[PDB]
């Protein structure tokens, strides 16, 4: 029904990969979360069946591997590290605090549904949230629950609804209702809620995916394709535009980078919906969360390749097969370094 | 064949004096009407 | 106009194949159903249908003509001919040929056709088609008691000797006139004498001896 | 679908539960996992078991569907007792022999629901036409324990007023009123109602029967009972005619009417002529003589072939004794003459026993017999269909013994037996076992005459070989022909002085047949088939042997006293109720054969048997 | 002969049972009495307002049993006659 | 319907079911 072109590109000088090795099996076909985070030079990373490991992040030798699984363990969210502790979710309904030294369990809790989220760490707080559209904090001392806010479900998608995003003492949130909300982190006291998505056949339209908070300002969008800027403190909203994108953008240079539900790349304004440009060459070749490394755009697709483009104009700058089962994840970048980890269990070092 | 051009006539019954017969249904009642009309094979039924 | 259509179907209506005339009504009714011969085309469709034999569809040209002409200068006419289908459908060829009786078949058309004579004639005092209407009411009435009248007897030999009591007064209630009752008057008459029931006995042999000849 | 999740499972695993859906679109489908799922943990006894959430999610781009259920469960109850109470038309002793229950028992949903049936039940069969029962548990948490109530309202005893019979054109009234067990003006009883219903269906005249108990209006207590049927077309009228040069006239003919004019009376009439061969048979019968069952039939026939010549007639009458018991027994007399016989030695051993001595390999011969009989049967029928059974089973046995005056002296016993069994609950999936037996003897030195010879193989018996081919073939002695100028190897004056085997067969006085045969359904053929078309696996077995053969004699030839050489196929078959009546169609494989066996392993005939 | 021969139970007419025939009283009306009863089955037709209850029962190669019970009402519908055969003559 | 027909020295035949 569709076509996925590949475009000619004059590479750059040198891509290539910096290293390899696998991580158990994979990922596979589920859809998740689930990417690995740098800390401390140490790469961490799992595979759903339950495999964990910390790898050197110069080099991809092995620095220490548990097995959390006994049915498998059905890990997913994402390896979130807080410095302390390792905090990793599952779609069994547990929350897993590993040590960051050397990962032997330091509790499990148990959060009354699939946390198909990445957990976020803020003010002594363990903030996740689940499928049954319940957002819910836990201590990070020992796992205690320590307030929830349940919001409804309609029978709709399945996004992950995004990590809470905390400043000045609460946190922006939302979920597939179509609605974003704001609620005080110290006793789980919502503040304000907001609808940002518009639809008339709804019943056939996801709602929600990533809030993006600057100072005064909170950018999000719906599934249905409402871009908006709001007030931080209020459902006062800054602008809105109408626009199709489901996955992570990047704020930042005054610049918005969305990627398009149909995968166009998109730069836009900060104080309106006004296009700077856009790549369409892309267009209907899935992609992923793009990342900024080097000055340079960075994105990924499910076919195996990477590409990275000119920030600021949307030229190619180069096209580079890495992985022939493709890439299904969030691609990550920090401390100068360029990571990924394939739809295969395999993380690689670029 | 013209069956019902052959059928036995009706006739009613009588009760003996003192008896008084069932009382008689509504239902399957037939009118008196005048007989003047075609039958059989002597009416045209085609549509008119 | 397609006159050369209408002209063909009655020319096939007055002889030849009925196929032909039915063919030549559909070349009107599937093209021209606003025309000035609709409604003549619908009853001819309905003339072709019984003569044919095809009977499931002449019933439904019956119901749509009725429901799109309420009124209608010929609607006797039409009841009429619903009238002679239910008729037509109580009987078969192979029964026919070898001389069964019928009459302890299903009586369900024979009832249906009944109701709509009745009702042609209660409607409808001074239609030309009233004789012909009487003369099929007292043939049907008397082929419906029939029916009565032999259930009454496999009971008379089965033993259910209140089943037979009650079968015979419904055909008392429900056909004073007609022969089956006179006939099945001495099936009572044993039922209340197998039964020590003395008094229904002398009752029913006197009304027998009374209407007897 | 990419995954289904339990969340919260904590007595079973996710593929225990996962094992009974039927999910693996959710539509509709996922109302049906969430029932078995509570009648699944309900009967293990949690009584608190509750669903709280069915969550269905779309992945990205329309690429599948997540689907994840939310369990909160219990602990398991147990059933401490139940009391019953109520409007109870006295028979308490029924119903509280049902309710009773050993104490302690895991709690069970589905027992309470057995007890609401058996009792609604129960009260069907003395006229209570709608009681009223509700169960009303009760949960006490403290001990992990249930007790439970039952309200209980018998209603009013009712009766038939009428007995009316809708759908039937061709039948006769009386036939569709004697397989009835219901009575006008009586009491109401729905067993006896469901047996008017299965006889109903097995006279086999119809293609389907309905039944409703509409109320009364007139009345609070009265019920109006009404069957309606759909007459099958059945019986065929067969004319014809085959002229040809090579042939001359060659006439075929009959009637094979189940049900003759819609009256009760089956009839059967059957003929052919042609230069060689002439054949006329007439079968009548009235199942119903009497009114309470009493049957009478039988049939004349007439053959011969040029060599015999048979003719012969027989009566019987028969009587059912237990409802599911049927006794039948009759008279006859057949004659038999014969001509140019064959000088073969199972047939001279008998003419020898009959005080015969016909000169060596001379065919110009004759023999003749009167022989008047005496037959009997006993009949057992339990099934629940006349054309596609899915239960019960039926034994057919039978005999016949000569009388004296008769010119031969013996007898003869046959028994035939099918049991469906079904496998699953739609009864799409069925088993069959089939069997047959039979044996047949002389008295005083004499044996069975071989025209009266069993045979084996065919459509009707055992499938994949050539019909009446099983079992012992014919050995020639080596005298004058004047057809050497069609011969035989054995049969030749000249070119044969010695004796030798041939593919003849002769059949025996012992034999045996089974069969196992797997129903299957037929999804690839339309809806419309469903009561016309069936399919079927099956596994043959079979052999016939010929008791006392003189293996001392004829020590050169195959030993046919030794029953042990059975013979064994396989294959597959289909059944088709035609518009024209039923046809059989197969093809099988065997797995053993002996010397002299003939194969034929595609076959078409017509059926009716077993 | 047919001694032998199978003969399926016959029941005819309404069920009775003492325990509802001993609660009929002289100057019950119509209404009562069909209510402790039941509809009657039969009745004459030919003008006398009374009703007919009778139990029979032919078991398969047994005798026949029958009570009868016979209420004759007047012209105000309130009973004036009970008559009883427990039994054939 | 529900009858057939056969002519094919000849064949001929006919079926007529009840």
């Amino acid at each position: 029904v569709k076509m996925s072109p590949l475009p000619t590109v004059e590479n750059q000088f040198t891509p290539t990969t910096a290293w390899s090795t696998s991580v158990g099996s994979g990922i596979g076909n589920f859809y998740s979360n689930l990417h690995p985070a740098l800390a401390d030079n140490v790469v961490y990373a799992a595979d759903r069946a339950g495999l964990v490991k910390a790898l050197n992040a110069d080099d991809g030798k092995e620095i220490w591997s548990v097995s959390l699984a006994e049915e498998p363990a059905l890990l997913s969210g994402g390896v979130t590290v807080s410095g302390g502790h390792v905090y990793i979710g599952s779609e069994k309904a547990q929350v897993y605090a590993l040590n960051t030294s050397d990962g032997t369990v330091a509790w499990q809790t148990k959060v009354a549904g699939e946390a198909l989220s990445r957990p976020v760490v803020s003010d002594g707080l363990v903030l996740i949230h689940t499928s049954n559209g319940q957002l819910q904090a836990l201590n990070e001392a020992d796992g205690a629950v320590k307030w929830t806010v349940n919001l409804d479900m309609p029978s709709l998608s399945l996004r992950g609804e995004s990590a809470p995003t905390t400043a000045f003492g609460a946190a922006v949130v939302g979920g597939d209702n179509g609605r974003v909300s704001a609620v005080l982190m110290e006793q789980g006291q919502m503040i304000w809620q907001q609808r940002i998505s518009q639809a008339t056949g709804s019943t056939e339209i996801d709602r929600l995916s990533t809030p993006v908070v600057v100072n005064g300002v909170v950018f999000a969008l719906a599934y249905n394709g409402n871009l908006t800027a709001l007030d931080l403190r209020s459902g006062q909203i800054m602008w809105k535009r109408e626009l199709g994108s489901v996955n992570d953008f990047i704020v930042d240079g005054n610049r918005i980078y969305l990627v398009d539900q149909n995968d166009r790349v998109m730069a836009l304004t900060i104080d309106g919906g006004v296009t700077l440009w856009t790549q369409s060459d892309l267009l209907h070749r899935l992609l992923t969360s793009p990342v900024l490394y080097n000055g340079n755009l960075v994105v990924g697709d499910s076919e195996g390749y990477l590409h990275w483009i000119n920030v600021e104009d949307g030229r190619f700058v180069a096209q580079q097969k890495v992985d022939s089962s493709g890439f299904q994840t969030e691609p990550v970048a920090a401390d100068g370094k360029l990571l990924i980890q394939a739809k295969d269990g395999t993380v690689y070092s670029i | 064949d013209e069956a019902y051009l052959e059928a036995a006539p009706l006739a009613e019954l009588h009760a003996p004096a003192g008896m008084i017969l069932p009382v008689t249904s509504g239902d399957y009642a037939i009118p008196v009407t005048n007989g003047s009309g075609a039958v059989g094979k002597a009416l045209d039924i085609r549509p008119p | 106009p397609p006159n050369e259509i209408y002209a063909t179907a009655q020319q096939k209506l007055q002889d030849g194949n009925w196929r032909q005339a039915i063919t030549q009504l559909e070349a009107l009714d599937n093209r021209y159903p606003f025309g000035p011969y609709s409604q003549q085309v619908q009853l001819d469709l309905i003339y072709a249908y019984y003569k044919n034999a095809d009977l499931p569809l002449a019933q439904a040209a019956i119901d749509r003509f009725i429901r799109l002409n309420p009124t209608h200068p010929n609607i006797d006419y039409v009841m009429y001919m619903r009238g002679l289908t239910n008729m037509a459908l109580d009987d078969s060829a192979l029964q026919g040929f070898f001389g069964v009786d019928r009459s302890d078949r299903d009586p369900q058309h024979a009832r249906a056709a009944f109701s709509d004579f009745s009702k042609l004639v209660r409607g409808y005092p001074n239609s030309q088609y009233t004789t012909d209407a009487t003369k099929r009411l007292v043939f049907l009435k008397d082929r419906l008691a029939k029916y009565e009248y032999s259930v009454a007897e496999y009971y008379t030999e089965r033993g259910a000797w209140v089943a037979v009591v009650n079968r015979v007064e419904g055909m008392l209630r429900d056909y004073p006139d007609t022969q089956a009752t006179r006939d099945a008057l001495p099936l009572m008459e044993n039922a209340y004498r197998q039964m020590q029931m003395n008094a229904q006995a002398e009752k029913v042999a006197k009304i027998i001896a009374a209407n007897s000849s | 679908i990419q995954q289904i999740n339990i969340v919260g499972n904590h007595a079973f695993t996710t593929d225990e539960l996962i094992s009974h859906f039927q999910l693996r679109y959710q539509k509709q489908k996922l109302a049906g996992d969430l029932e078995t799922l509570r009648s699944y943990y309900l009967d293990r006894g949690y009584a608190r078991f509750n669903i709280d959430s069915t969550q269905v999610s779309l992945t990205p781009d329309k690429k599948g569907i997540y689907v994840t259920v939310n369990i909160t469960e219990g602990d398991q109850y147990k059933l401490s007792g139940v009391e019953v109470s109520g409007n109870l038309a006295g028979h308490s002793a029924e119903i509280e022999q049902l309710t009773k229950i050993e104490p302690g028992e895991l709690y069970n949903g589905t027992k309470v629901t057995k007890m609401e049936d058996d009792i609604k039940k129960l009260l069907g069969r003395y006229g209570y036409a709608y009681p009223r029962v509700q169960s009303m548990p009760e949960i006490n948490d403290a001990d992990k324990t249930v007790k439970l109530r039952v309200n209980v309202d018998a209603g009013n005893r009712f009766y038939v007023r009428k007995i009316r019979f809708e759908g039937n054109d061709t039948s006769k009234d009386a036939v569709l009123r004697r397989e009835m067990r219901q009575m006008e003006g009586a009491w109401l009883g729905s067993d006896l109602v469901d047996q008017g219903k299965e006889r109903l269906n097995r006279l086999g005249f119809f293609e389907t029967v309905d039944t409703d108990t509409q109320r009364v209006p007139g009345s609070p207590d009265q019920v109006d009972v009404v069957y309606k049927v759909k007459e099958r077309n059945t019986g065929c009228f067969n004319f014809g005619i085959g002229y040809g040069t090579e042939s001359g006239v060659s006439f075929q003919a009959g009637v094979q009417q189940d049900n003759w004019l819609g009256t009760g009376y089956a009839v059967g009439i059957n003929g052919t002529k042609n230069d060689y061969q002439t054949y006329a048979e007439l079968s009548v019968t009235n199942p119903y003589f009497t009114v309470d069952g009493v049957s009478l039939g039988g049939r004349l026939f007439y053959n011969d072939f040029q060599t015999n010549k048979s003719y012969g007639t027989d009566v019987t009458l028969g009587f059912p004794i237990n409802e599911y018991n049927s006794l039948r027994a009759g008279l006859g007399y057949v004659h038999n003459s014969l001509s140019n016989m064959q000088p073969q030695v199972a047939m001279w051993r008998y003419l020898y026993s009959m005080g015969e001595h016909p000169s060596t390999s001379d065919q110009d011969n004759s023999f003749k017999t009167d022989d008047f009989t005496f037959n009997y049967g006993w009949t057992y029928n339990k099934l629940d269909r006349g054309y596609f059974p899915t239960d019960g089973s039926r034994v057919n046995l039978t005999g016949k013994v000569t009388i004296p005056g008769s010119d031969n002296e013996y007898y003869k016993v046959t028994l035939d037996t099918a049991t469906y069994v079904p496998i699953d609950d739609d009864h799409k999936w069925v088993v069959l076992g089939r069997t047959r037996w039979g044996y047949g003897d002389g008295l005083g030195g004499k044996e069975m005459p071989f025209y009266e010879n069993f045979y084996a193989g065919g459509s009707s018996t055992v499938r994949g070989f050539q019909s009446n081919t099983i079992g012992p073939k014919a050995v020639y002695f080596p005298q004058a022909s004047n057809y050497d100028p069609y011969d035989y190897e054995c049969a030749t004056q000249d070119g044969a002085k010695d004796l030798c085997k041939s593919d003849d067969a002769v059949g025996g006085n012992a034999m045996a047949v089974a069969s196992l045969e797997f129903i299957t359904p037929t999804p690839f053929i339309s809806d419309k088939y469903a009561n016309s078309v069936r399919t079927s696996f099956f596994w043959d077995m079979g052999t016939v042997w010929d008791t006392n053969w003189d293996s001392s004699q004829y020590s050169g030839y195959p030993d046919y006293s030794d029953p042990s050489n059975i013979r064994m196929s396989a294959g597959i078959a289909l059944q088709w109720m035609s518009p024209l009546g039923p046809l059989v169609f197969s093809y099988a494989q065997p797995f053993k054969k002996y010397d002299g066996d003939k194969a034929e392993q595609f076959q078409f005939n017509i059926g009716k048997t077993w | 002969l047919e001694r032998v021969v199978y003969r399926p139970d016959i029941n005819q007419g309404n069920y009775l049972t003492a325990n509802d025939v001993s609660k009929i009283r002289v100057g019950m009306t119509q209404q009562q009495v069909a209510y402790a009863l039941g509809t009657p089955l039969m009745s004459d037709p030919f003008g006398t307002n009374t009703w007919f209850y009778v139990f029979r029962q032919q078991p398969g190669h047994e005798g026949v049993t029958q009570q009868t019970l016979t209420l004759t009402f007047n012209s105000s519908g309130v009973l004036t006659n009970i008559d009883n055969k427990p039994a054939l003559s | 319907d529900n009858v057939r027909f056969g002519l094919e020295a000849v064949n001929a035949n006919f079926r007529y079911c009840f």
